[PDB]
Protein backbone atom coordinates (compact mmCIF):
# COMPACT_ATOMS: atom_id res chain seq x y z
CA UNK A 1 0.00 0.00 0.00
CA UNK A 2 0.93 3.67 -0.20
CA UNK A 3 1.99 4.62 3.30
CA UNK A 4 1.35 8.20 4.37
CA UNK A 5 3.52 9.75 7.06
CA UNK A 6 2.78 13.14 8.58
CA UNK A 7 5.05 15.57 10.43
CA UNK A 8 5.04 16.81 13.04
CA UNK A 9 2.98 14.59 15.37
CA UNK A 10 1.99 17.56 17.52
CA UNK A 11 2.08 21.27 16.79
CA UNK A 12 1.77 23.72 19.69
CA UNK A 13 0.32 27.00 18.46
CA UNK A 14 -1.95 29.75 19.65
CA UNK A 15 -4.78 31.59 17.83
CA UNK A 16 -3.59 33.85 15.03
CA UNK A 17 -0.51 31.80 14.24
CA UNK A 18 0.25 29.75 11.15
CA UNK A 19 0.22 25.96 11.08
CA UNK A 20 2.34 24.05 8.61
CA UNK A 21 1.76 20.30 8.37
CA UNK A 22 3.47 17.89 5.99
CA UNK A 23 2.34 14.58 4.54
CA UNK A 24 4.72 12.32 2.64
CA UNK A 25 3.82 9.24 0.62
CA UNK A 26 5.90 6.08 0.06
CA UNK A 27 5.19 6.42 -3.67
CA UNK A 28 3.30 8.71 -6.04
CA UNK A 29 -0.42 9.44 -5.79
CA UNK A 30 -0.06 12.34 -8.19
CA UNK A 31 -2.13 15.19 -6.83
CA UNK A 32 -4.83 12.94 -5.42
CA UNK A 33 -4.24 13.94 -1.82
CA UNK A 34 -7.03 14.92 0.59
CA UNK A 35 -6.87 16.74 3.93
CA UNK A 36 -9.30 16.07 6.78
CA UNK A 37 -9.98 17.66 10.14
CA UNK A 38 -11.17 15.59 13.08
CA UNK A 39 -11.75 15.77 16.79
CA UNK A 40 -11.38 12.54 18.83
CA UNK A 41 -14.49 10.36 18.52
CA UNK A 42 -16.04 12.71 15.99
CA UNK A 43 -16.88 12.75 12.29
CA UNK A 44 -13.97 13.87 10.06
CA UNK A 45 -14.45 16.97 7.92
CA UNK A 46 -13.26 17.38 4.36
CA UNK A 47 -11.03 20.44 3.94
CA UNK A 48 -9.01 20.14 0.78
CA UNK A 49 -8.84 17.73 -2.14
CA UNK A 50 -6.51 17.24 -5.09
CA UNK A 51 -3.79 18.73 -2.91
CA UNK A 52 -4.91 22.36 -3.22
CA UNK A 53 -8.64 22.61 -3.90
CA UNK A 54 -10.71 23.85 -0.98
CA UNK A 55 -13.95 21.95 -0.41
CA UNK A 56 -17.34 23.64 -0.35
CA UNK A 57 -17.67 26.01 2.61
CA UNK A 58 -14.02 25.73 3.59
CA UNK A 59 -12.49 29.15 4.49
CA UNK A 60 -9.48 30.74 2.75
CA UNK A 61 -7.09 30.39 5.70
CA UNK A 62 -6.85 26.72 4.72
CA UNK A 63 -4.50 26.06 1.82
CA UNK A 64 -2.62 23.09 0.42
CA UNK A 65 0.39 22.48 -1.79
CA UNK A 66 2.55 19.64 -3.03
CA UNK A 67 2.31 16.69 -5.38
CA UNK A 68 3.32 13.09 -5.86
CA UNK A 69 4.91 12.20 -2.52
CA UNK A 70 5.43 15.51 -0.72
CA UNK A 71 2.48 17.62 0.48
CA UNK A 72 1.82 20.56 2.81
CA UNK A 73 -1.28 21.82 4.62
CA UNK A 74 -1.14 25.42 5.78
CA UNK A 75 -3.58 27.09 8.14
CA UNK A 76 -2.99 30.80 8.65
CA UNK A 77 -4.63 33.06 11.21
CA UNK A 78 -5.55 30.06 13.35
CA UNK A 79 -8.94 30.26 15.01
CA UNK A 80 -10.23 28.26 18.06
CA UNK A 81 -12.20 25.81 15.94
CA UNK A 82 -8.99 24.86 14.14
CA UNK A 83 -7.42 23.16 17.11
CA UNK A 84 -8.06 19.54 16.19
CA UNK A 85 -6.38 16.58 14.51
CA UNK A 86 -5.49 16.68 10.82
CA UNK A 87 -5.21 13.67 8.52
CA UNK A 88 -4.08 13.36 4.95
CA UNK A 89 -5.66 10.75 2.70
CA UNK A 90 -4.75 9.50 -0.75
CA UNK A 91 -7.02 8.33 -3.54
CA UNK A 92 -4.38 8.15 -6.24
CA UNK A 93 -3.34 4.53 -5.90
CA UNK A 94 -6.02 2.38 -4.32
CA UNK A 95 -7.35 0.07 -3.06
CA UNK A 96 -6.47 0.33 -0.32
CA UNK A 97 -7.25 3.97 0.41
CA UNK A 98 -4.74 5.10 3.02
CA UNK A 99 -4.47 7.82 5.65
CA UNK A 100 -1.66 9.54 7.53
CA UNK A 101 -1.22 8.96 11.28
CA UNK A 102 -2.55 12.45 12.00
CA UNK A 103 -1.10 15.67 13.36
CA UNK A 104 -2.51 17.26 16.47
CA UNK A 105 -2.76 21.00 16.82
CA UNK A 106 -2.71 21.75 20.56
CA UNK A 107 -3.19 25.00 22.43
CA UNK A 108 0.14 26.60 23.26
CA UNK A 109 0.94 27.82 26.75
CA UNK A 110 3.87 28.29 29.11
CA UNK A 111 5.86 25.60 30.88
CA UNK A 112 4.14 24.21 33.95
CA UNK A 113 5.78 21.73 36.27
CA UNK A 114 3.62 18.82 37.47
CA UNK A 115 2.50 18.47 41.07
CA UNK A 116 3.44 14.87 41.80
CA UNK A 117 1.47 12.78 44.29
CA UNK A 118 1.53 9.13 45.31
CA UNK A 119 -1.12 6.79 46.74
CA UNK A 120 -0.49 3.50 48.52
CA UNK A 121 -2.92 0.61 47.93
CA UNK A 122 -6.17 0.69 49.89
CA UNK A 123 -6.86 -1.76 52.71
CA UNK A 124 -9.86 -3.04 50.77
CA UNK A 125 -7.71 -3.95 47.79
CA UNK A 126 -4.99 -5.65 49.84
CA UNK A 127 -7.69 -7.83 51.42
CA UNK A 128 -8.43 -9.13 47.94
CA UNK A 129 -4.83 -10.16 47.21
CA UNK A 130 -3.70 -7.30 44.96
CA UNK A 131 -1.90 -3.99 45.46
CA UNK A 132 -2.14 -1.00 43.14
CA UNK A 133 0.06 2.03 43.72
CA UNK A 134 -0.90 5.24 41.98
CA UNK A 135 1.30 8.10 40.87
CA UNK A 136 -0.41 11.30 39.86
CA UNK A 137 1.05 14.19 37.85
CA UNK A 138 -1.24 17.20 38.03
CA UNK A 139 -1.45 20.11 35.59
CA UNK A 140 1.82 20.17 33.69
CA UNK A 141 2.97 21.35 30.28
CA UNK A 142 4.30 20.31 27.87
CA UNK A 143 2.70 16.80 27.59
CA UNK A 144 5.89 14.75 27.39
CA UNK A 145 6.77 13.37 30.78
CA UNK A 146 8.94 10.51 31.90
CA UNK A 147 7.22 8.66 34.70
CA UNK A 148 9.24 5.74 36.09
CA UNK A 149 8.40 3.43 38.95
CA UNK A 150 11.22 2.74 41.32
CA UNK A 151 10.77 -0.02 43.87
CA UNK A 152 13.47 -0.38 46.50
CA UNK A 153 15.71 1.58 44.14
CA UNK A 154 15.04 -0.70 41.17
CA UNK A 155 13.39 0.20 37.87
CA UNK A 156 10.27 -1.88 37.11
CA UNK A 157 2.41 -0.56 35.12
CA UNK A 158 0.04 1.39 32.88
CA UNK A 159 -0.80 5.06 32.50
CA UNK A 160 -3.16 7.43 30.75
CA UNK A 161 -3.21 11.16 30.17
CA UNK A 162 -6.09 13.63 30.15
CA UNK A 163 -6.90 16.03 27.34
CA UNK A 164 -5.71 19.59 27.63
CA UNK A 165 -7.48 21.14 30.60
CA UNK A 166 -10.49 23.26 29.67
CA UNK A 167 -9.18 26.06 31.86
CA UNK A 168 -5.36 26.10 31.86
CA UNK A 169 -4.58 23.89 28.83
CA UNK A 170 -2.33 21.67 30.97
CA UNK A 171 -2.21 17.88 31.15
CA UNK A 172 -2.54 15.47 34.04
CA UNK A 173 -1.30 11.91 34.11
CA UNK A 174 -2.14 8.82 36.15
CA UNK A 175 0.16 5.82 36.43
CA UNK A 176 -0.77 2.60 38.19
CA UNK A 177 1.74 0.02 39.36
CA UNK A 178 -0.01 -3.26 40.17
CA UNK A 179 1.50 -6.15 42.12
CA UNK A 180 0.27 -9.25 43.89
CA UNK A 181 0.03 -8.62 47.60
CA UNK A 182 2.77 -11.19 48.16
CA UNK A 183 5.19 -9.18 45.99
CA UNK A 184 4.03 -5.89 47.48
CA UNK A 185 5.08 -7.09 50.95
CA UNK A 186 8.57 -8.12 49.75
CA UNK A 187 9.50 -4.54 49.01
CA UNK A 188 9.75 -1.50 51.22
CA UNK A 189 10.25 1.66 49.15
CA UNK A 190 7.72 2.67 46.49
CA UNK A 191 8.70 5.64 44.41
CA UNK A 192 7.56 7.49 41.33
CA UNK A 193 10.32 9.37 39.59
CA UNK A 194 9.27 12.21 37.33
CA UNK A 195 11.43 13.88 34.70
CA UNK A 196 9.78 16.88 33.07
CA UNK A 197 10.97 20.06 31.34
CA UNK A 198 9.28 22.13 34.05
CA UNK A 199 11.59 20.76 36.68
CA UNK A 200 15.23 21.66 37.00
CA UNK A 201 15.81 18.15 38.30
CA UNK A 202 13.80 14.90 38.54
CA UNK A 203 11.20 14.60 41.26
CA UNK A 204 10.93 11.38 43.22
CA UNK A 205 7.79 10.98 45.27
CA UNK A 206 8.13 8.08 47.66
CA UNK A 207 6.64 6.20 50.60
CA UNK A 208 7.76 3.25 52.65
CA UNK A 209 5.23 0.46 53.05
CA UNK A 210 3.91 0.51 56.60
CA UNK A 211 5.44 3.83 57.63
CA UNK A 212 3.23 5.96 59.86
CA UNK B 1 -26.84 18.44 5.53
CA UNK B 2 -26.04 14.80 4.89
CA UNK B 3 -26.99 12.60 7.80
CA UNK B 4 -25.40 9.23 8.44
CA UNK B 5 -26.59 7.35 11.50
CA UNK B 6 -24.80 4.18 12.53
CA UNK B 7 -25.88 1.33 14.76
CA UNK B 8 -25.29 -2.37 15.35
CA UNK B 9 -22.00 -1.99 17.18
CA UNK B 10 -21.29 -3.43 20.60
CA UNK B 11 -19.31 -6.08 22.42
CA UNK B 12 -18.71 -9.44 20.82
CA UNK B 13 -16.63 -12.56 21.39
CA UNK B 14 -13.70 -13.57 19.19
CA UNK B 15 -14.96 -15.69 16.30
CA UNK B 16 -18.42 -14.16 16.43
CA UNK B 17 -20.15 -11.61 14.24
CA UNK B 18 -21.86 -8.26 14.02
CA UNK B 19 -23.69 -6.44 11.23
CA UNK B 20 -23.46 -2.68 11.29
CA UNK B 21 -26.14 -0.47 9.79
CA UNK B 22 -25.77 3.08 8.49
CA UNK B 23 -28.96 5.04 7.83
CA UNK B 24 -28.53 7.78 5.23
CA UNK B 25 -30.60 10.89 4.53
CA UNK B 26 -29.90 14.42 3.33
CA UNK B 27 -28.67 13.34 -0.10
CA UNK B 28 -29.53 10.95 -2.91
CA UNK B 29 -28.22 7.70 -1.44
CA UNK B 30 -28.61 5.63 -4.64
CA UNK B 31 -26.26 8.00 -6.54
CA UNK B 32 -23.28 7.75 -4.23
CA UNK B 33 -20.61 5.18 -3.59
CA UNK B 34 -20.25 4.38 0.11
CA UNK B 35 -17.31 3.51 2.40
CA UNK B 36 -16.58 2.08 5.83
CA UNK B 37 -13.51 3.32 7.64
CA UNK B 38 -12.35 2.30 11.09
CA UNK B 39 -10.23 3.84 13.81
CA UNK B 40 -8.71 1.90 16.69
CA UNK B 41 -8.28 3.75 20.05
CA UNK B 42 -5.38 6.21 19.72
CA UNK B 43 -4.67 5.04 16.18
CA UNK B 44 -5.06 6.40 12.64
CA UNK B 45 -7.95 6.05 10.18
CA UNK B 46 -7.97 2.72 8.34
CA UNK B 47 -10.07 2.19 5.23
CA UNK B 48 -12.24 -0.93 5.38
CA UNK B 49 -14.33 -1.23 2.22
CA UNK B 50 -16.20 0.50 -0.59
CA UNK B 51 -19.29 -0.29 -2.60
CA UNK B 52 -20.70 1.34 -5.73
CA UNK B 53 -23.90 3.36 -5.89
CA UNK B 54 -25.78 0.37 -7.29
CA UNK B 55 -24.02 -2.15 -5.02
CA UNK B 56 -22.48 -3.88 -8.04
CA UNK B 57 -18.78 -3.43 -7.29
CA UNK B 58 -16.93 -3.89 -3.99
CA UNK B 59 -13.40 -3.64 -2.62
CA UNK B 60 -11.91 -4.56 0.75
CA UNK B 61 -8.84 -3.93 2.83
CA UNK B 62 -6.74 -7.12 2.95
CA UNK B 63 -7.18 -7.40 6.72
CA UNK B 64 -10.96 -7.92 6.55
CA UNK B 65 -11.02 -9.90 3.31
CA UNK B 66 -13.26 -12.95 3.33
CA UNK B 67 -14.58 -11.92 6.74
CA UNK B 68 -16.39 -8.62 6.13
CA UNK B 69 -19.02 -7.88 3.51
CA UNK B 70 -20.21 -4.41 2.55
CA UNK B 71 -23.71 -4.10 1.09
CA UNK B 72 -26.59 -1.70 0.67
CA UNK B 73 -30.37 -1.66 0.47
CA UNK B 74 -31.13 1.50 -1.49
CA UNK B 75 -34.88 1.18 -0.94
CA UNK B 76 -34.13 1.56 2.78
CA UNK B 77 -31.28 4.06 2.33
CA UNK B 78 -29.14 1.76 4.45
CA UNK B 79 -25.51 0.68 4.16
CA UNK B 80 -24.28 -2.42 6.00
CA UNK B 81 -21.04 -4.01 7.12
CA UNK B 82 -21.27 -7.70 7.90
CA UNK B 83 -18.40 -8.55 10.23
CA UNK B 84 -17.72 -12.25 10.67
CA UNK B 85 -15.01 -14.13 12.56
CA UNK B 86 -14.15 -11.04 14.60
CA UNK B 87 -10.66 -10.66 16.06
CA UNK B 88 -9.36 -8.56 18.96
CA UNK B 89 -7.59 -6.30 16.45
CA UNK B 90 -10.96 -5.49 14.84
CA UNK B 91 -11.79 -3.37 17.86
CA UNK B 92 -12.35 0.19 16.67
CA UNK B 93 -14.78 3.00 15.99
CA UNK B 94 -16.45 2.25 12.67
CA UNK B 95 -17.52 5.09 10.39
CA UNK B 96 -19.69 4.87 7.32
CA UNK B 97 -19.17 7.58 4.77
CA UNK B 98 -20.17 8.66 1.30
CA UNK B 99 -17.83 9.64 -1.48
CA UNK B 100 -18.32 12.41 -4.02
CA UNK B 101 -19.84 11.93 -7.47
CA UNK B 102 -17.70 11.16 -10.50
CA UNK B 103 -18.14 12.97 -13.81
CA UNK B 104 -18.51 9.94 -16.14
CA UNK B 105 -19.52 7.19 -13.67
CA UNK B 106 -16.84 4.85 -15.01
CA UNK B 107 -15.68 4.20 -11.46
CA UNK B 108 -15.17 5.35 -7.87
CA UNK B 109 -13.77 8.75 -6.88
CA UNK B 110 -12.38 7.73 -3.51
CA UNK B 111 -13.33 11.24 -2.41
CA UNK B 112 -14.78 10.46 1.02
CA UNK B 113 -16.70 13.70 1.71
CA UNK B 114 -19.31 13.08 4.44
CA UNK B 115 -18.92 10.84 7.45
CA UNK B 116 -21.23 9.40 10.09
CA UNK B 117 -20.70 9.66 13.87
CA UNK B 118 -19.42 6.10 14.17
CA UNK B 119 -20.42 3.03 16.15
CA UNK B 120 -18.05 1.21 18.49
CA UNK B 121 -17.04 -2.42 18.17
CA UNK B 122 -15.21 -4.25 20.94
CA UNK B 123 -14.05 -7.82 20.47
CA UNK B 124 -13.14 -9.64 23.67
CA UNK B 125 -13.58 -12.92 25.52
CA UNK B 126 -13.88 -11.04 28.80
CA UNK B 127 -17.09 -11.52 30.75
CA UNK B 128 -19.22 -8.54 31.71
CA UNK B 129 -17.93 -7.47 35.12
CA UNK B 130 -18.61 -4.59 37.48
CA UNK B 131 -15.68 -2.60 38.95
CA UNK B 132 -14.16 -2.76 42.43
CA UNK B 133 -13.96 0.80 43.68
CA UNK B 134 -10.95 1.47 45.86
CA UNK B 135 -10.16 4.74 47.64
CA UNK B 136 -7.08 6.84 46.91
CA UNK B 137 -6.74 8.35 50.36
CA UNK B 138 -5.57 11.94 50.71
CA UNK B 139 -2.36 12.16 52.75
CA UNK B 140 0.81 14.16 53.25
CA UNK B 141 1.93 12.49 50.03
CA UNK B 142 -0.99 13.87 48.03
CA UNK B 143 -0.96 17.42 49.34
CA UNK B 144 0.76 20.54 48.02
CA UNK B 145 0.33 23.93 49.65
CA UNK B 146 -3.26 24.03 50.89
CA UNK B 147 -4.46 21.51 48.32
CA UNK B 148 -4.97 17.78 48.72
CA UNK B 149 -5.67 15.20 46.04
CA UNK B 150 -7.89 12.21 46.71
CA UNK B 151 -9.70 9.89 44.36
CA UNK B 152 -11.08 6.50 43.43
CA UNK B 153 -9.57 3.59 41.56
CA UNK B 154 -12.30 2.05 39.44
CA UNK B 155 -10.62 -1.27 38.72
CA UNK B 156 -11.29 -4.48 36.79
CA UNK B 157 -14.50 -3.85 34.87
CA UNK B 158 -15.74 -4.79 31.42
CA UNK B 159 -16.88 -3.44 29.10
CA UNK B 160 -16.57 0.32 28.73
CA UNK B 161 -17.94 2.73 29.87
CA UNK B 162 -18.28 3.97 33.48
CA UNK B 163 -19.30 7.35 34.84
CA UNK B 164 -17.89 9.00 37.93
CA UNK B 165 -19.15 11.99 39.83
CA UNK B 166 -18.13 13.43 43.16
CA UNK B 167 -20.48 14.17 46.03
CA UNK B 168 -23.32 13.49 43.61
CA UNK B 169 -21.98 16.23 41.35
CA UNK B 170 -21.60 18.94 44.02
CA UNK B 171 -17.82 18.92 43.43
CA UNK B 172 -14.00 21.88 39.65
CA UNK B 173 -10.73 20.04 40.25
CA UNK B 174 -11.92 16.67 38.95
CA UNK B 175 -9.66 14.76 36.58
CA UNK B 176 -11.26 11.52 35.46
CA UNK B 177 -8.66 9.71 33.40
CA UNK B 178 -9.18 7.70 30.21
CA UNK B 179 -9.77 4.07 30.98
CA UNK B 180 -6.88 1.74 30.45
CA UNK B 181 -7.17 -1.78 28.94
CA UNK B 182 -5.22 -4.13 31.21
CA UNK B 183 -3.36 -7.31 30.27
CA UNK B 184 -6.21 -9.20 31.96
CA UNK B 185 -8.62 -7.87 29.37
CA UNK B 186 -10.35 -5.80 32.01
CA UNK B 187 -10.45 -2.01 32.17
CA UNK B 188 -9.39 0.29 34.99
CA UNK B 189 -9.59 4.03 35.46
CA UNK B 190 -8.87 6.59 38.12
CA UNK B 191 -10.78 9.72 38.99
CA UNK B 192 -8.95 12.18 41.17
CA UNK B 193 -10.07 15.51 42.55
CA UNK B 194 -8.26 18.28 44.36
CA UNK B 195 -9.77 19.93 47.41
CA UNK B 196 -8.61 22.34 50.13
CA UNK B 197 -6.57 20.28 52.62
CA UNK B 198 -8.33 22.29 55.34
CA UNK B 199 -11.56 20.48 54.40
CA UNK B 200 -10.39 16.92 55.07
CA UNK B 201 -12.10 16.96 58.47
CA UNK B 202 -15.17 19.10 57.73
CA UNK B 203 -16.13 17.53 54.44
CA UNK B 204 -16.96 13.98 53.39
CA UNK B 205 -15.94 13.06 49.87
CA UNK B 206 -17.71 10.32 47.97
CA UNK B 207 -17.17 9.12 44.43
CA UNK B 208 -20.31 7.89 42.69
CA UNK B 209 -19.46 5.15 40.20
CA UNK B 210 -21.86 3.65 37.70
CA UNK B 211 -21.20 0.83 35.23
CA UNK B 212 -24.47 0.32 33.38
CA UNK B 213 -23.38 -2.87 31.51
CA UNK B 214 -23.21 -4.77 34.82
CA UNK B 215 -25.86 -2.62 36.49
CA UNK B 216 -23.23 -1.66 39.04
CA UNK B 217 -23.69 1.42 41.19
CA UNK B 218 -21.25 2.28 43.96
CA UNK B 219 -20.85 5.23 46.35
CA UNK B 220 -17.45 4.89 48.01
CA UNK B 221 -16.45 7.35 50.73
CA UNK B 222 -12.81 8.38 50.57
CA UNK B 223 -11.32 9.11 53.98
CA UNK B 224 -7.89 10.64 54.80
CA UNK B 225 -5.14 7.99 55.21
CA UNK B 226 -4.72 6.69 58.80
CA UNK C 1 -22.87 18.71 -5.53
CA UNK C 2 -19.21 18.92 -6.48
CA UNK C 3 -18.00 16.67 -9.30
CA UNK C 4 -14.74 14.69 -8.95
CA UNK C 5 -12.51 12.53 -11.20
CA UNK C 6 -12.89 8.78 -10.91
CA UNK C 7 -9.66 7.22 -9.58
CA UNK C 8 -10.67 3.55 -9.62
CA UNK C 9 -12.53 2.04 -12.57
CA UNK C 10 -15.37 -0.42 -12.11
CL1 LIG D 1 -2.51 2.05 -1.16
CL1 LIG E 1 -1.64 19.25 -0.06
CL1 LIG F 1 -10.57 32.44 6.93
CL1 LIG G 1 -20.80 -12.43 21.21
CL1 LIG H 1 -10.94 14.99 -8.47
Amino acid sequence: EVVLTQSPATLSLSPGERATISCRASQSVGGYLTWYQQKPGQAPRLLIYDASNRATGIPARFSGSGSGTDFTLTISGLEPEDFAIYYCQQRGNWPPITFGQGTRLEIKRTVAAPSVFIFPPSDEQLKSGTASVVCLLNNFYPREAKVQWKVDNALQSQESVTEQDSKDSTYSLSSTLTLSKADYEKHKVYACEVTHQGLSSPVTKSFNRGEC
Amino acid sequence: QVQLVESGGGVVQPGRSLRLSCAASGFTFSNHGMHWVRQAPGKRLEWVAVISYDGRHEHYADLVKGRFTISRDNSKNTLYLQMNSLRAEDRALYFCAREGLSRDNSGFTGLIDYWGQGTMVTVSSASTKGPSVFPLAPSSKSTSGGTAALGCLVKDYFPEPVTVSWNSGALSGVHTFPAVLQSSGLYSLSSVVTVPSSSLGTQTYICNVNHKPSNTKVDKKVEPKS
Amino acid sequence: ETIYNTTLKY
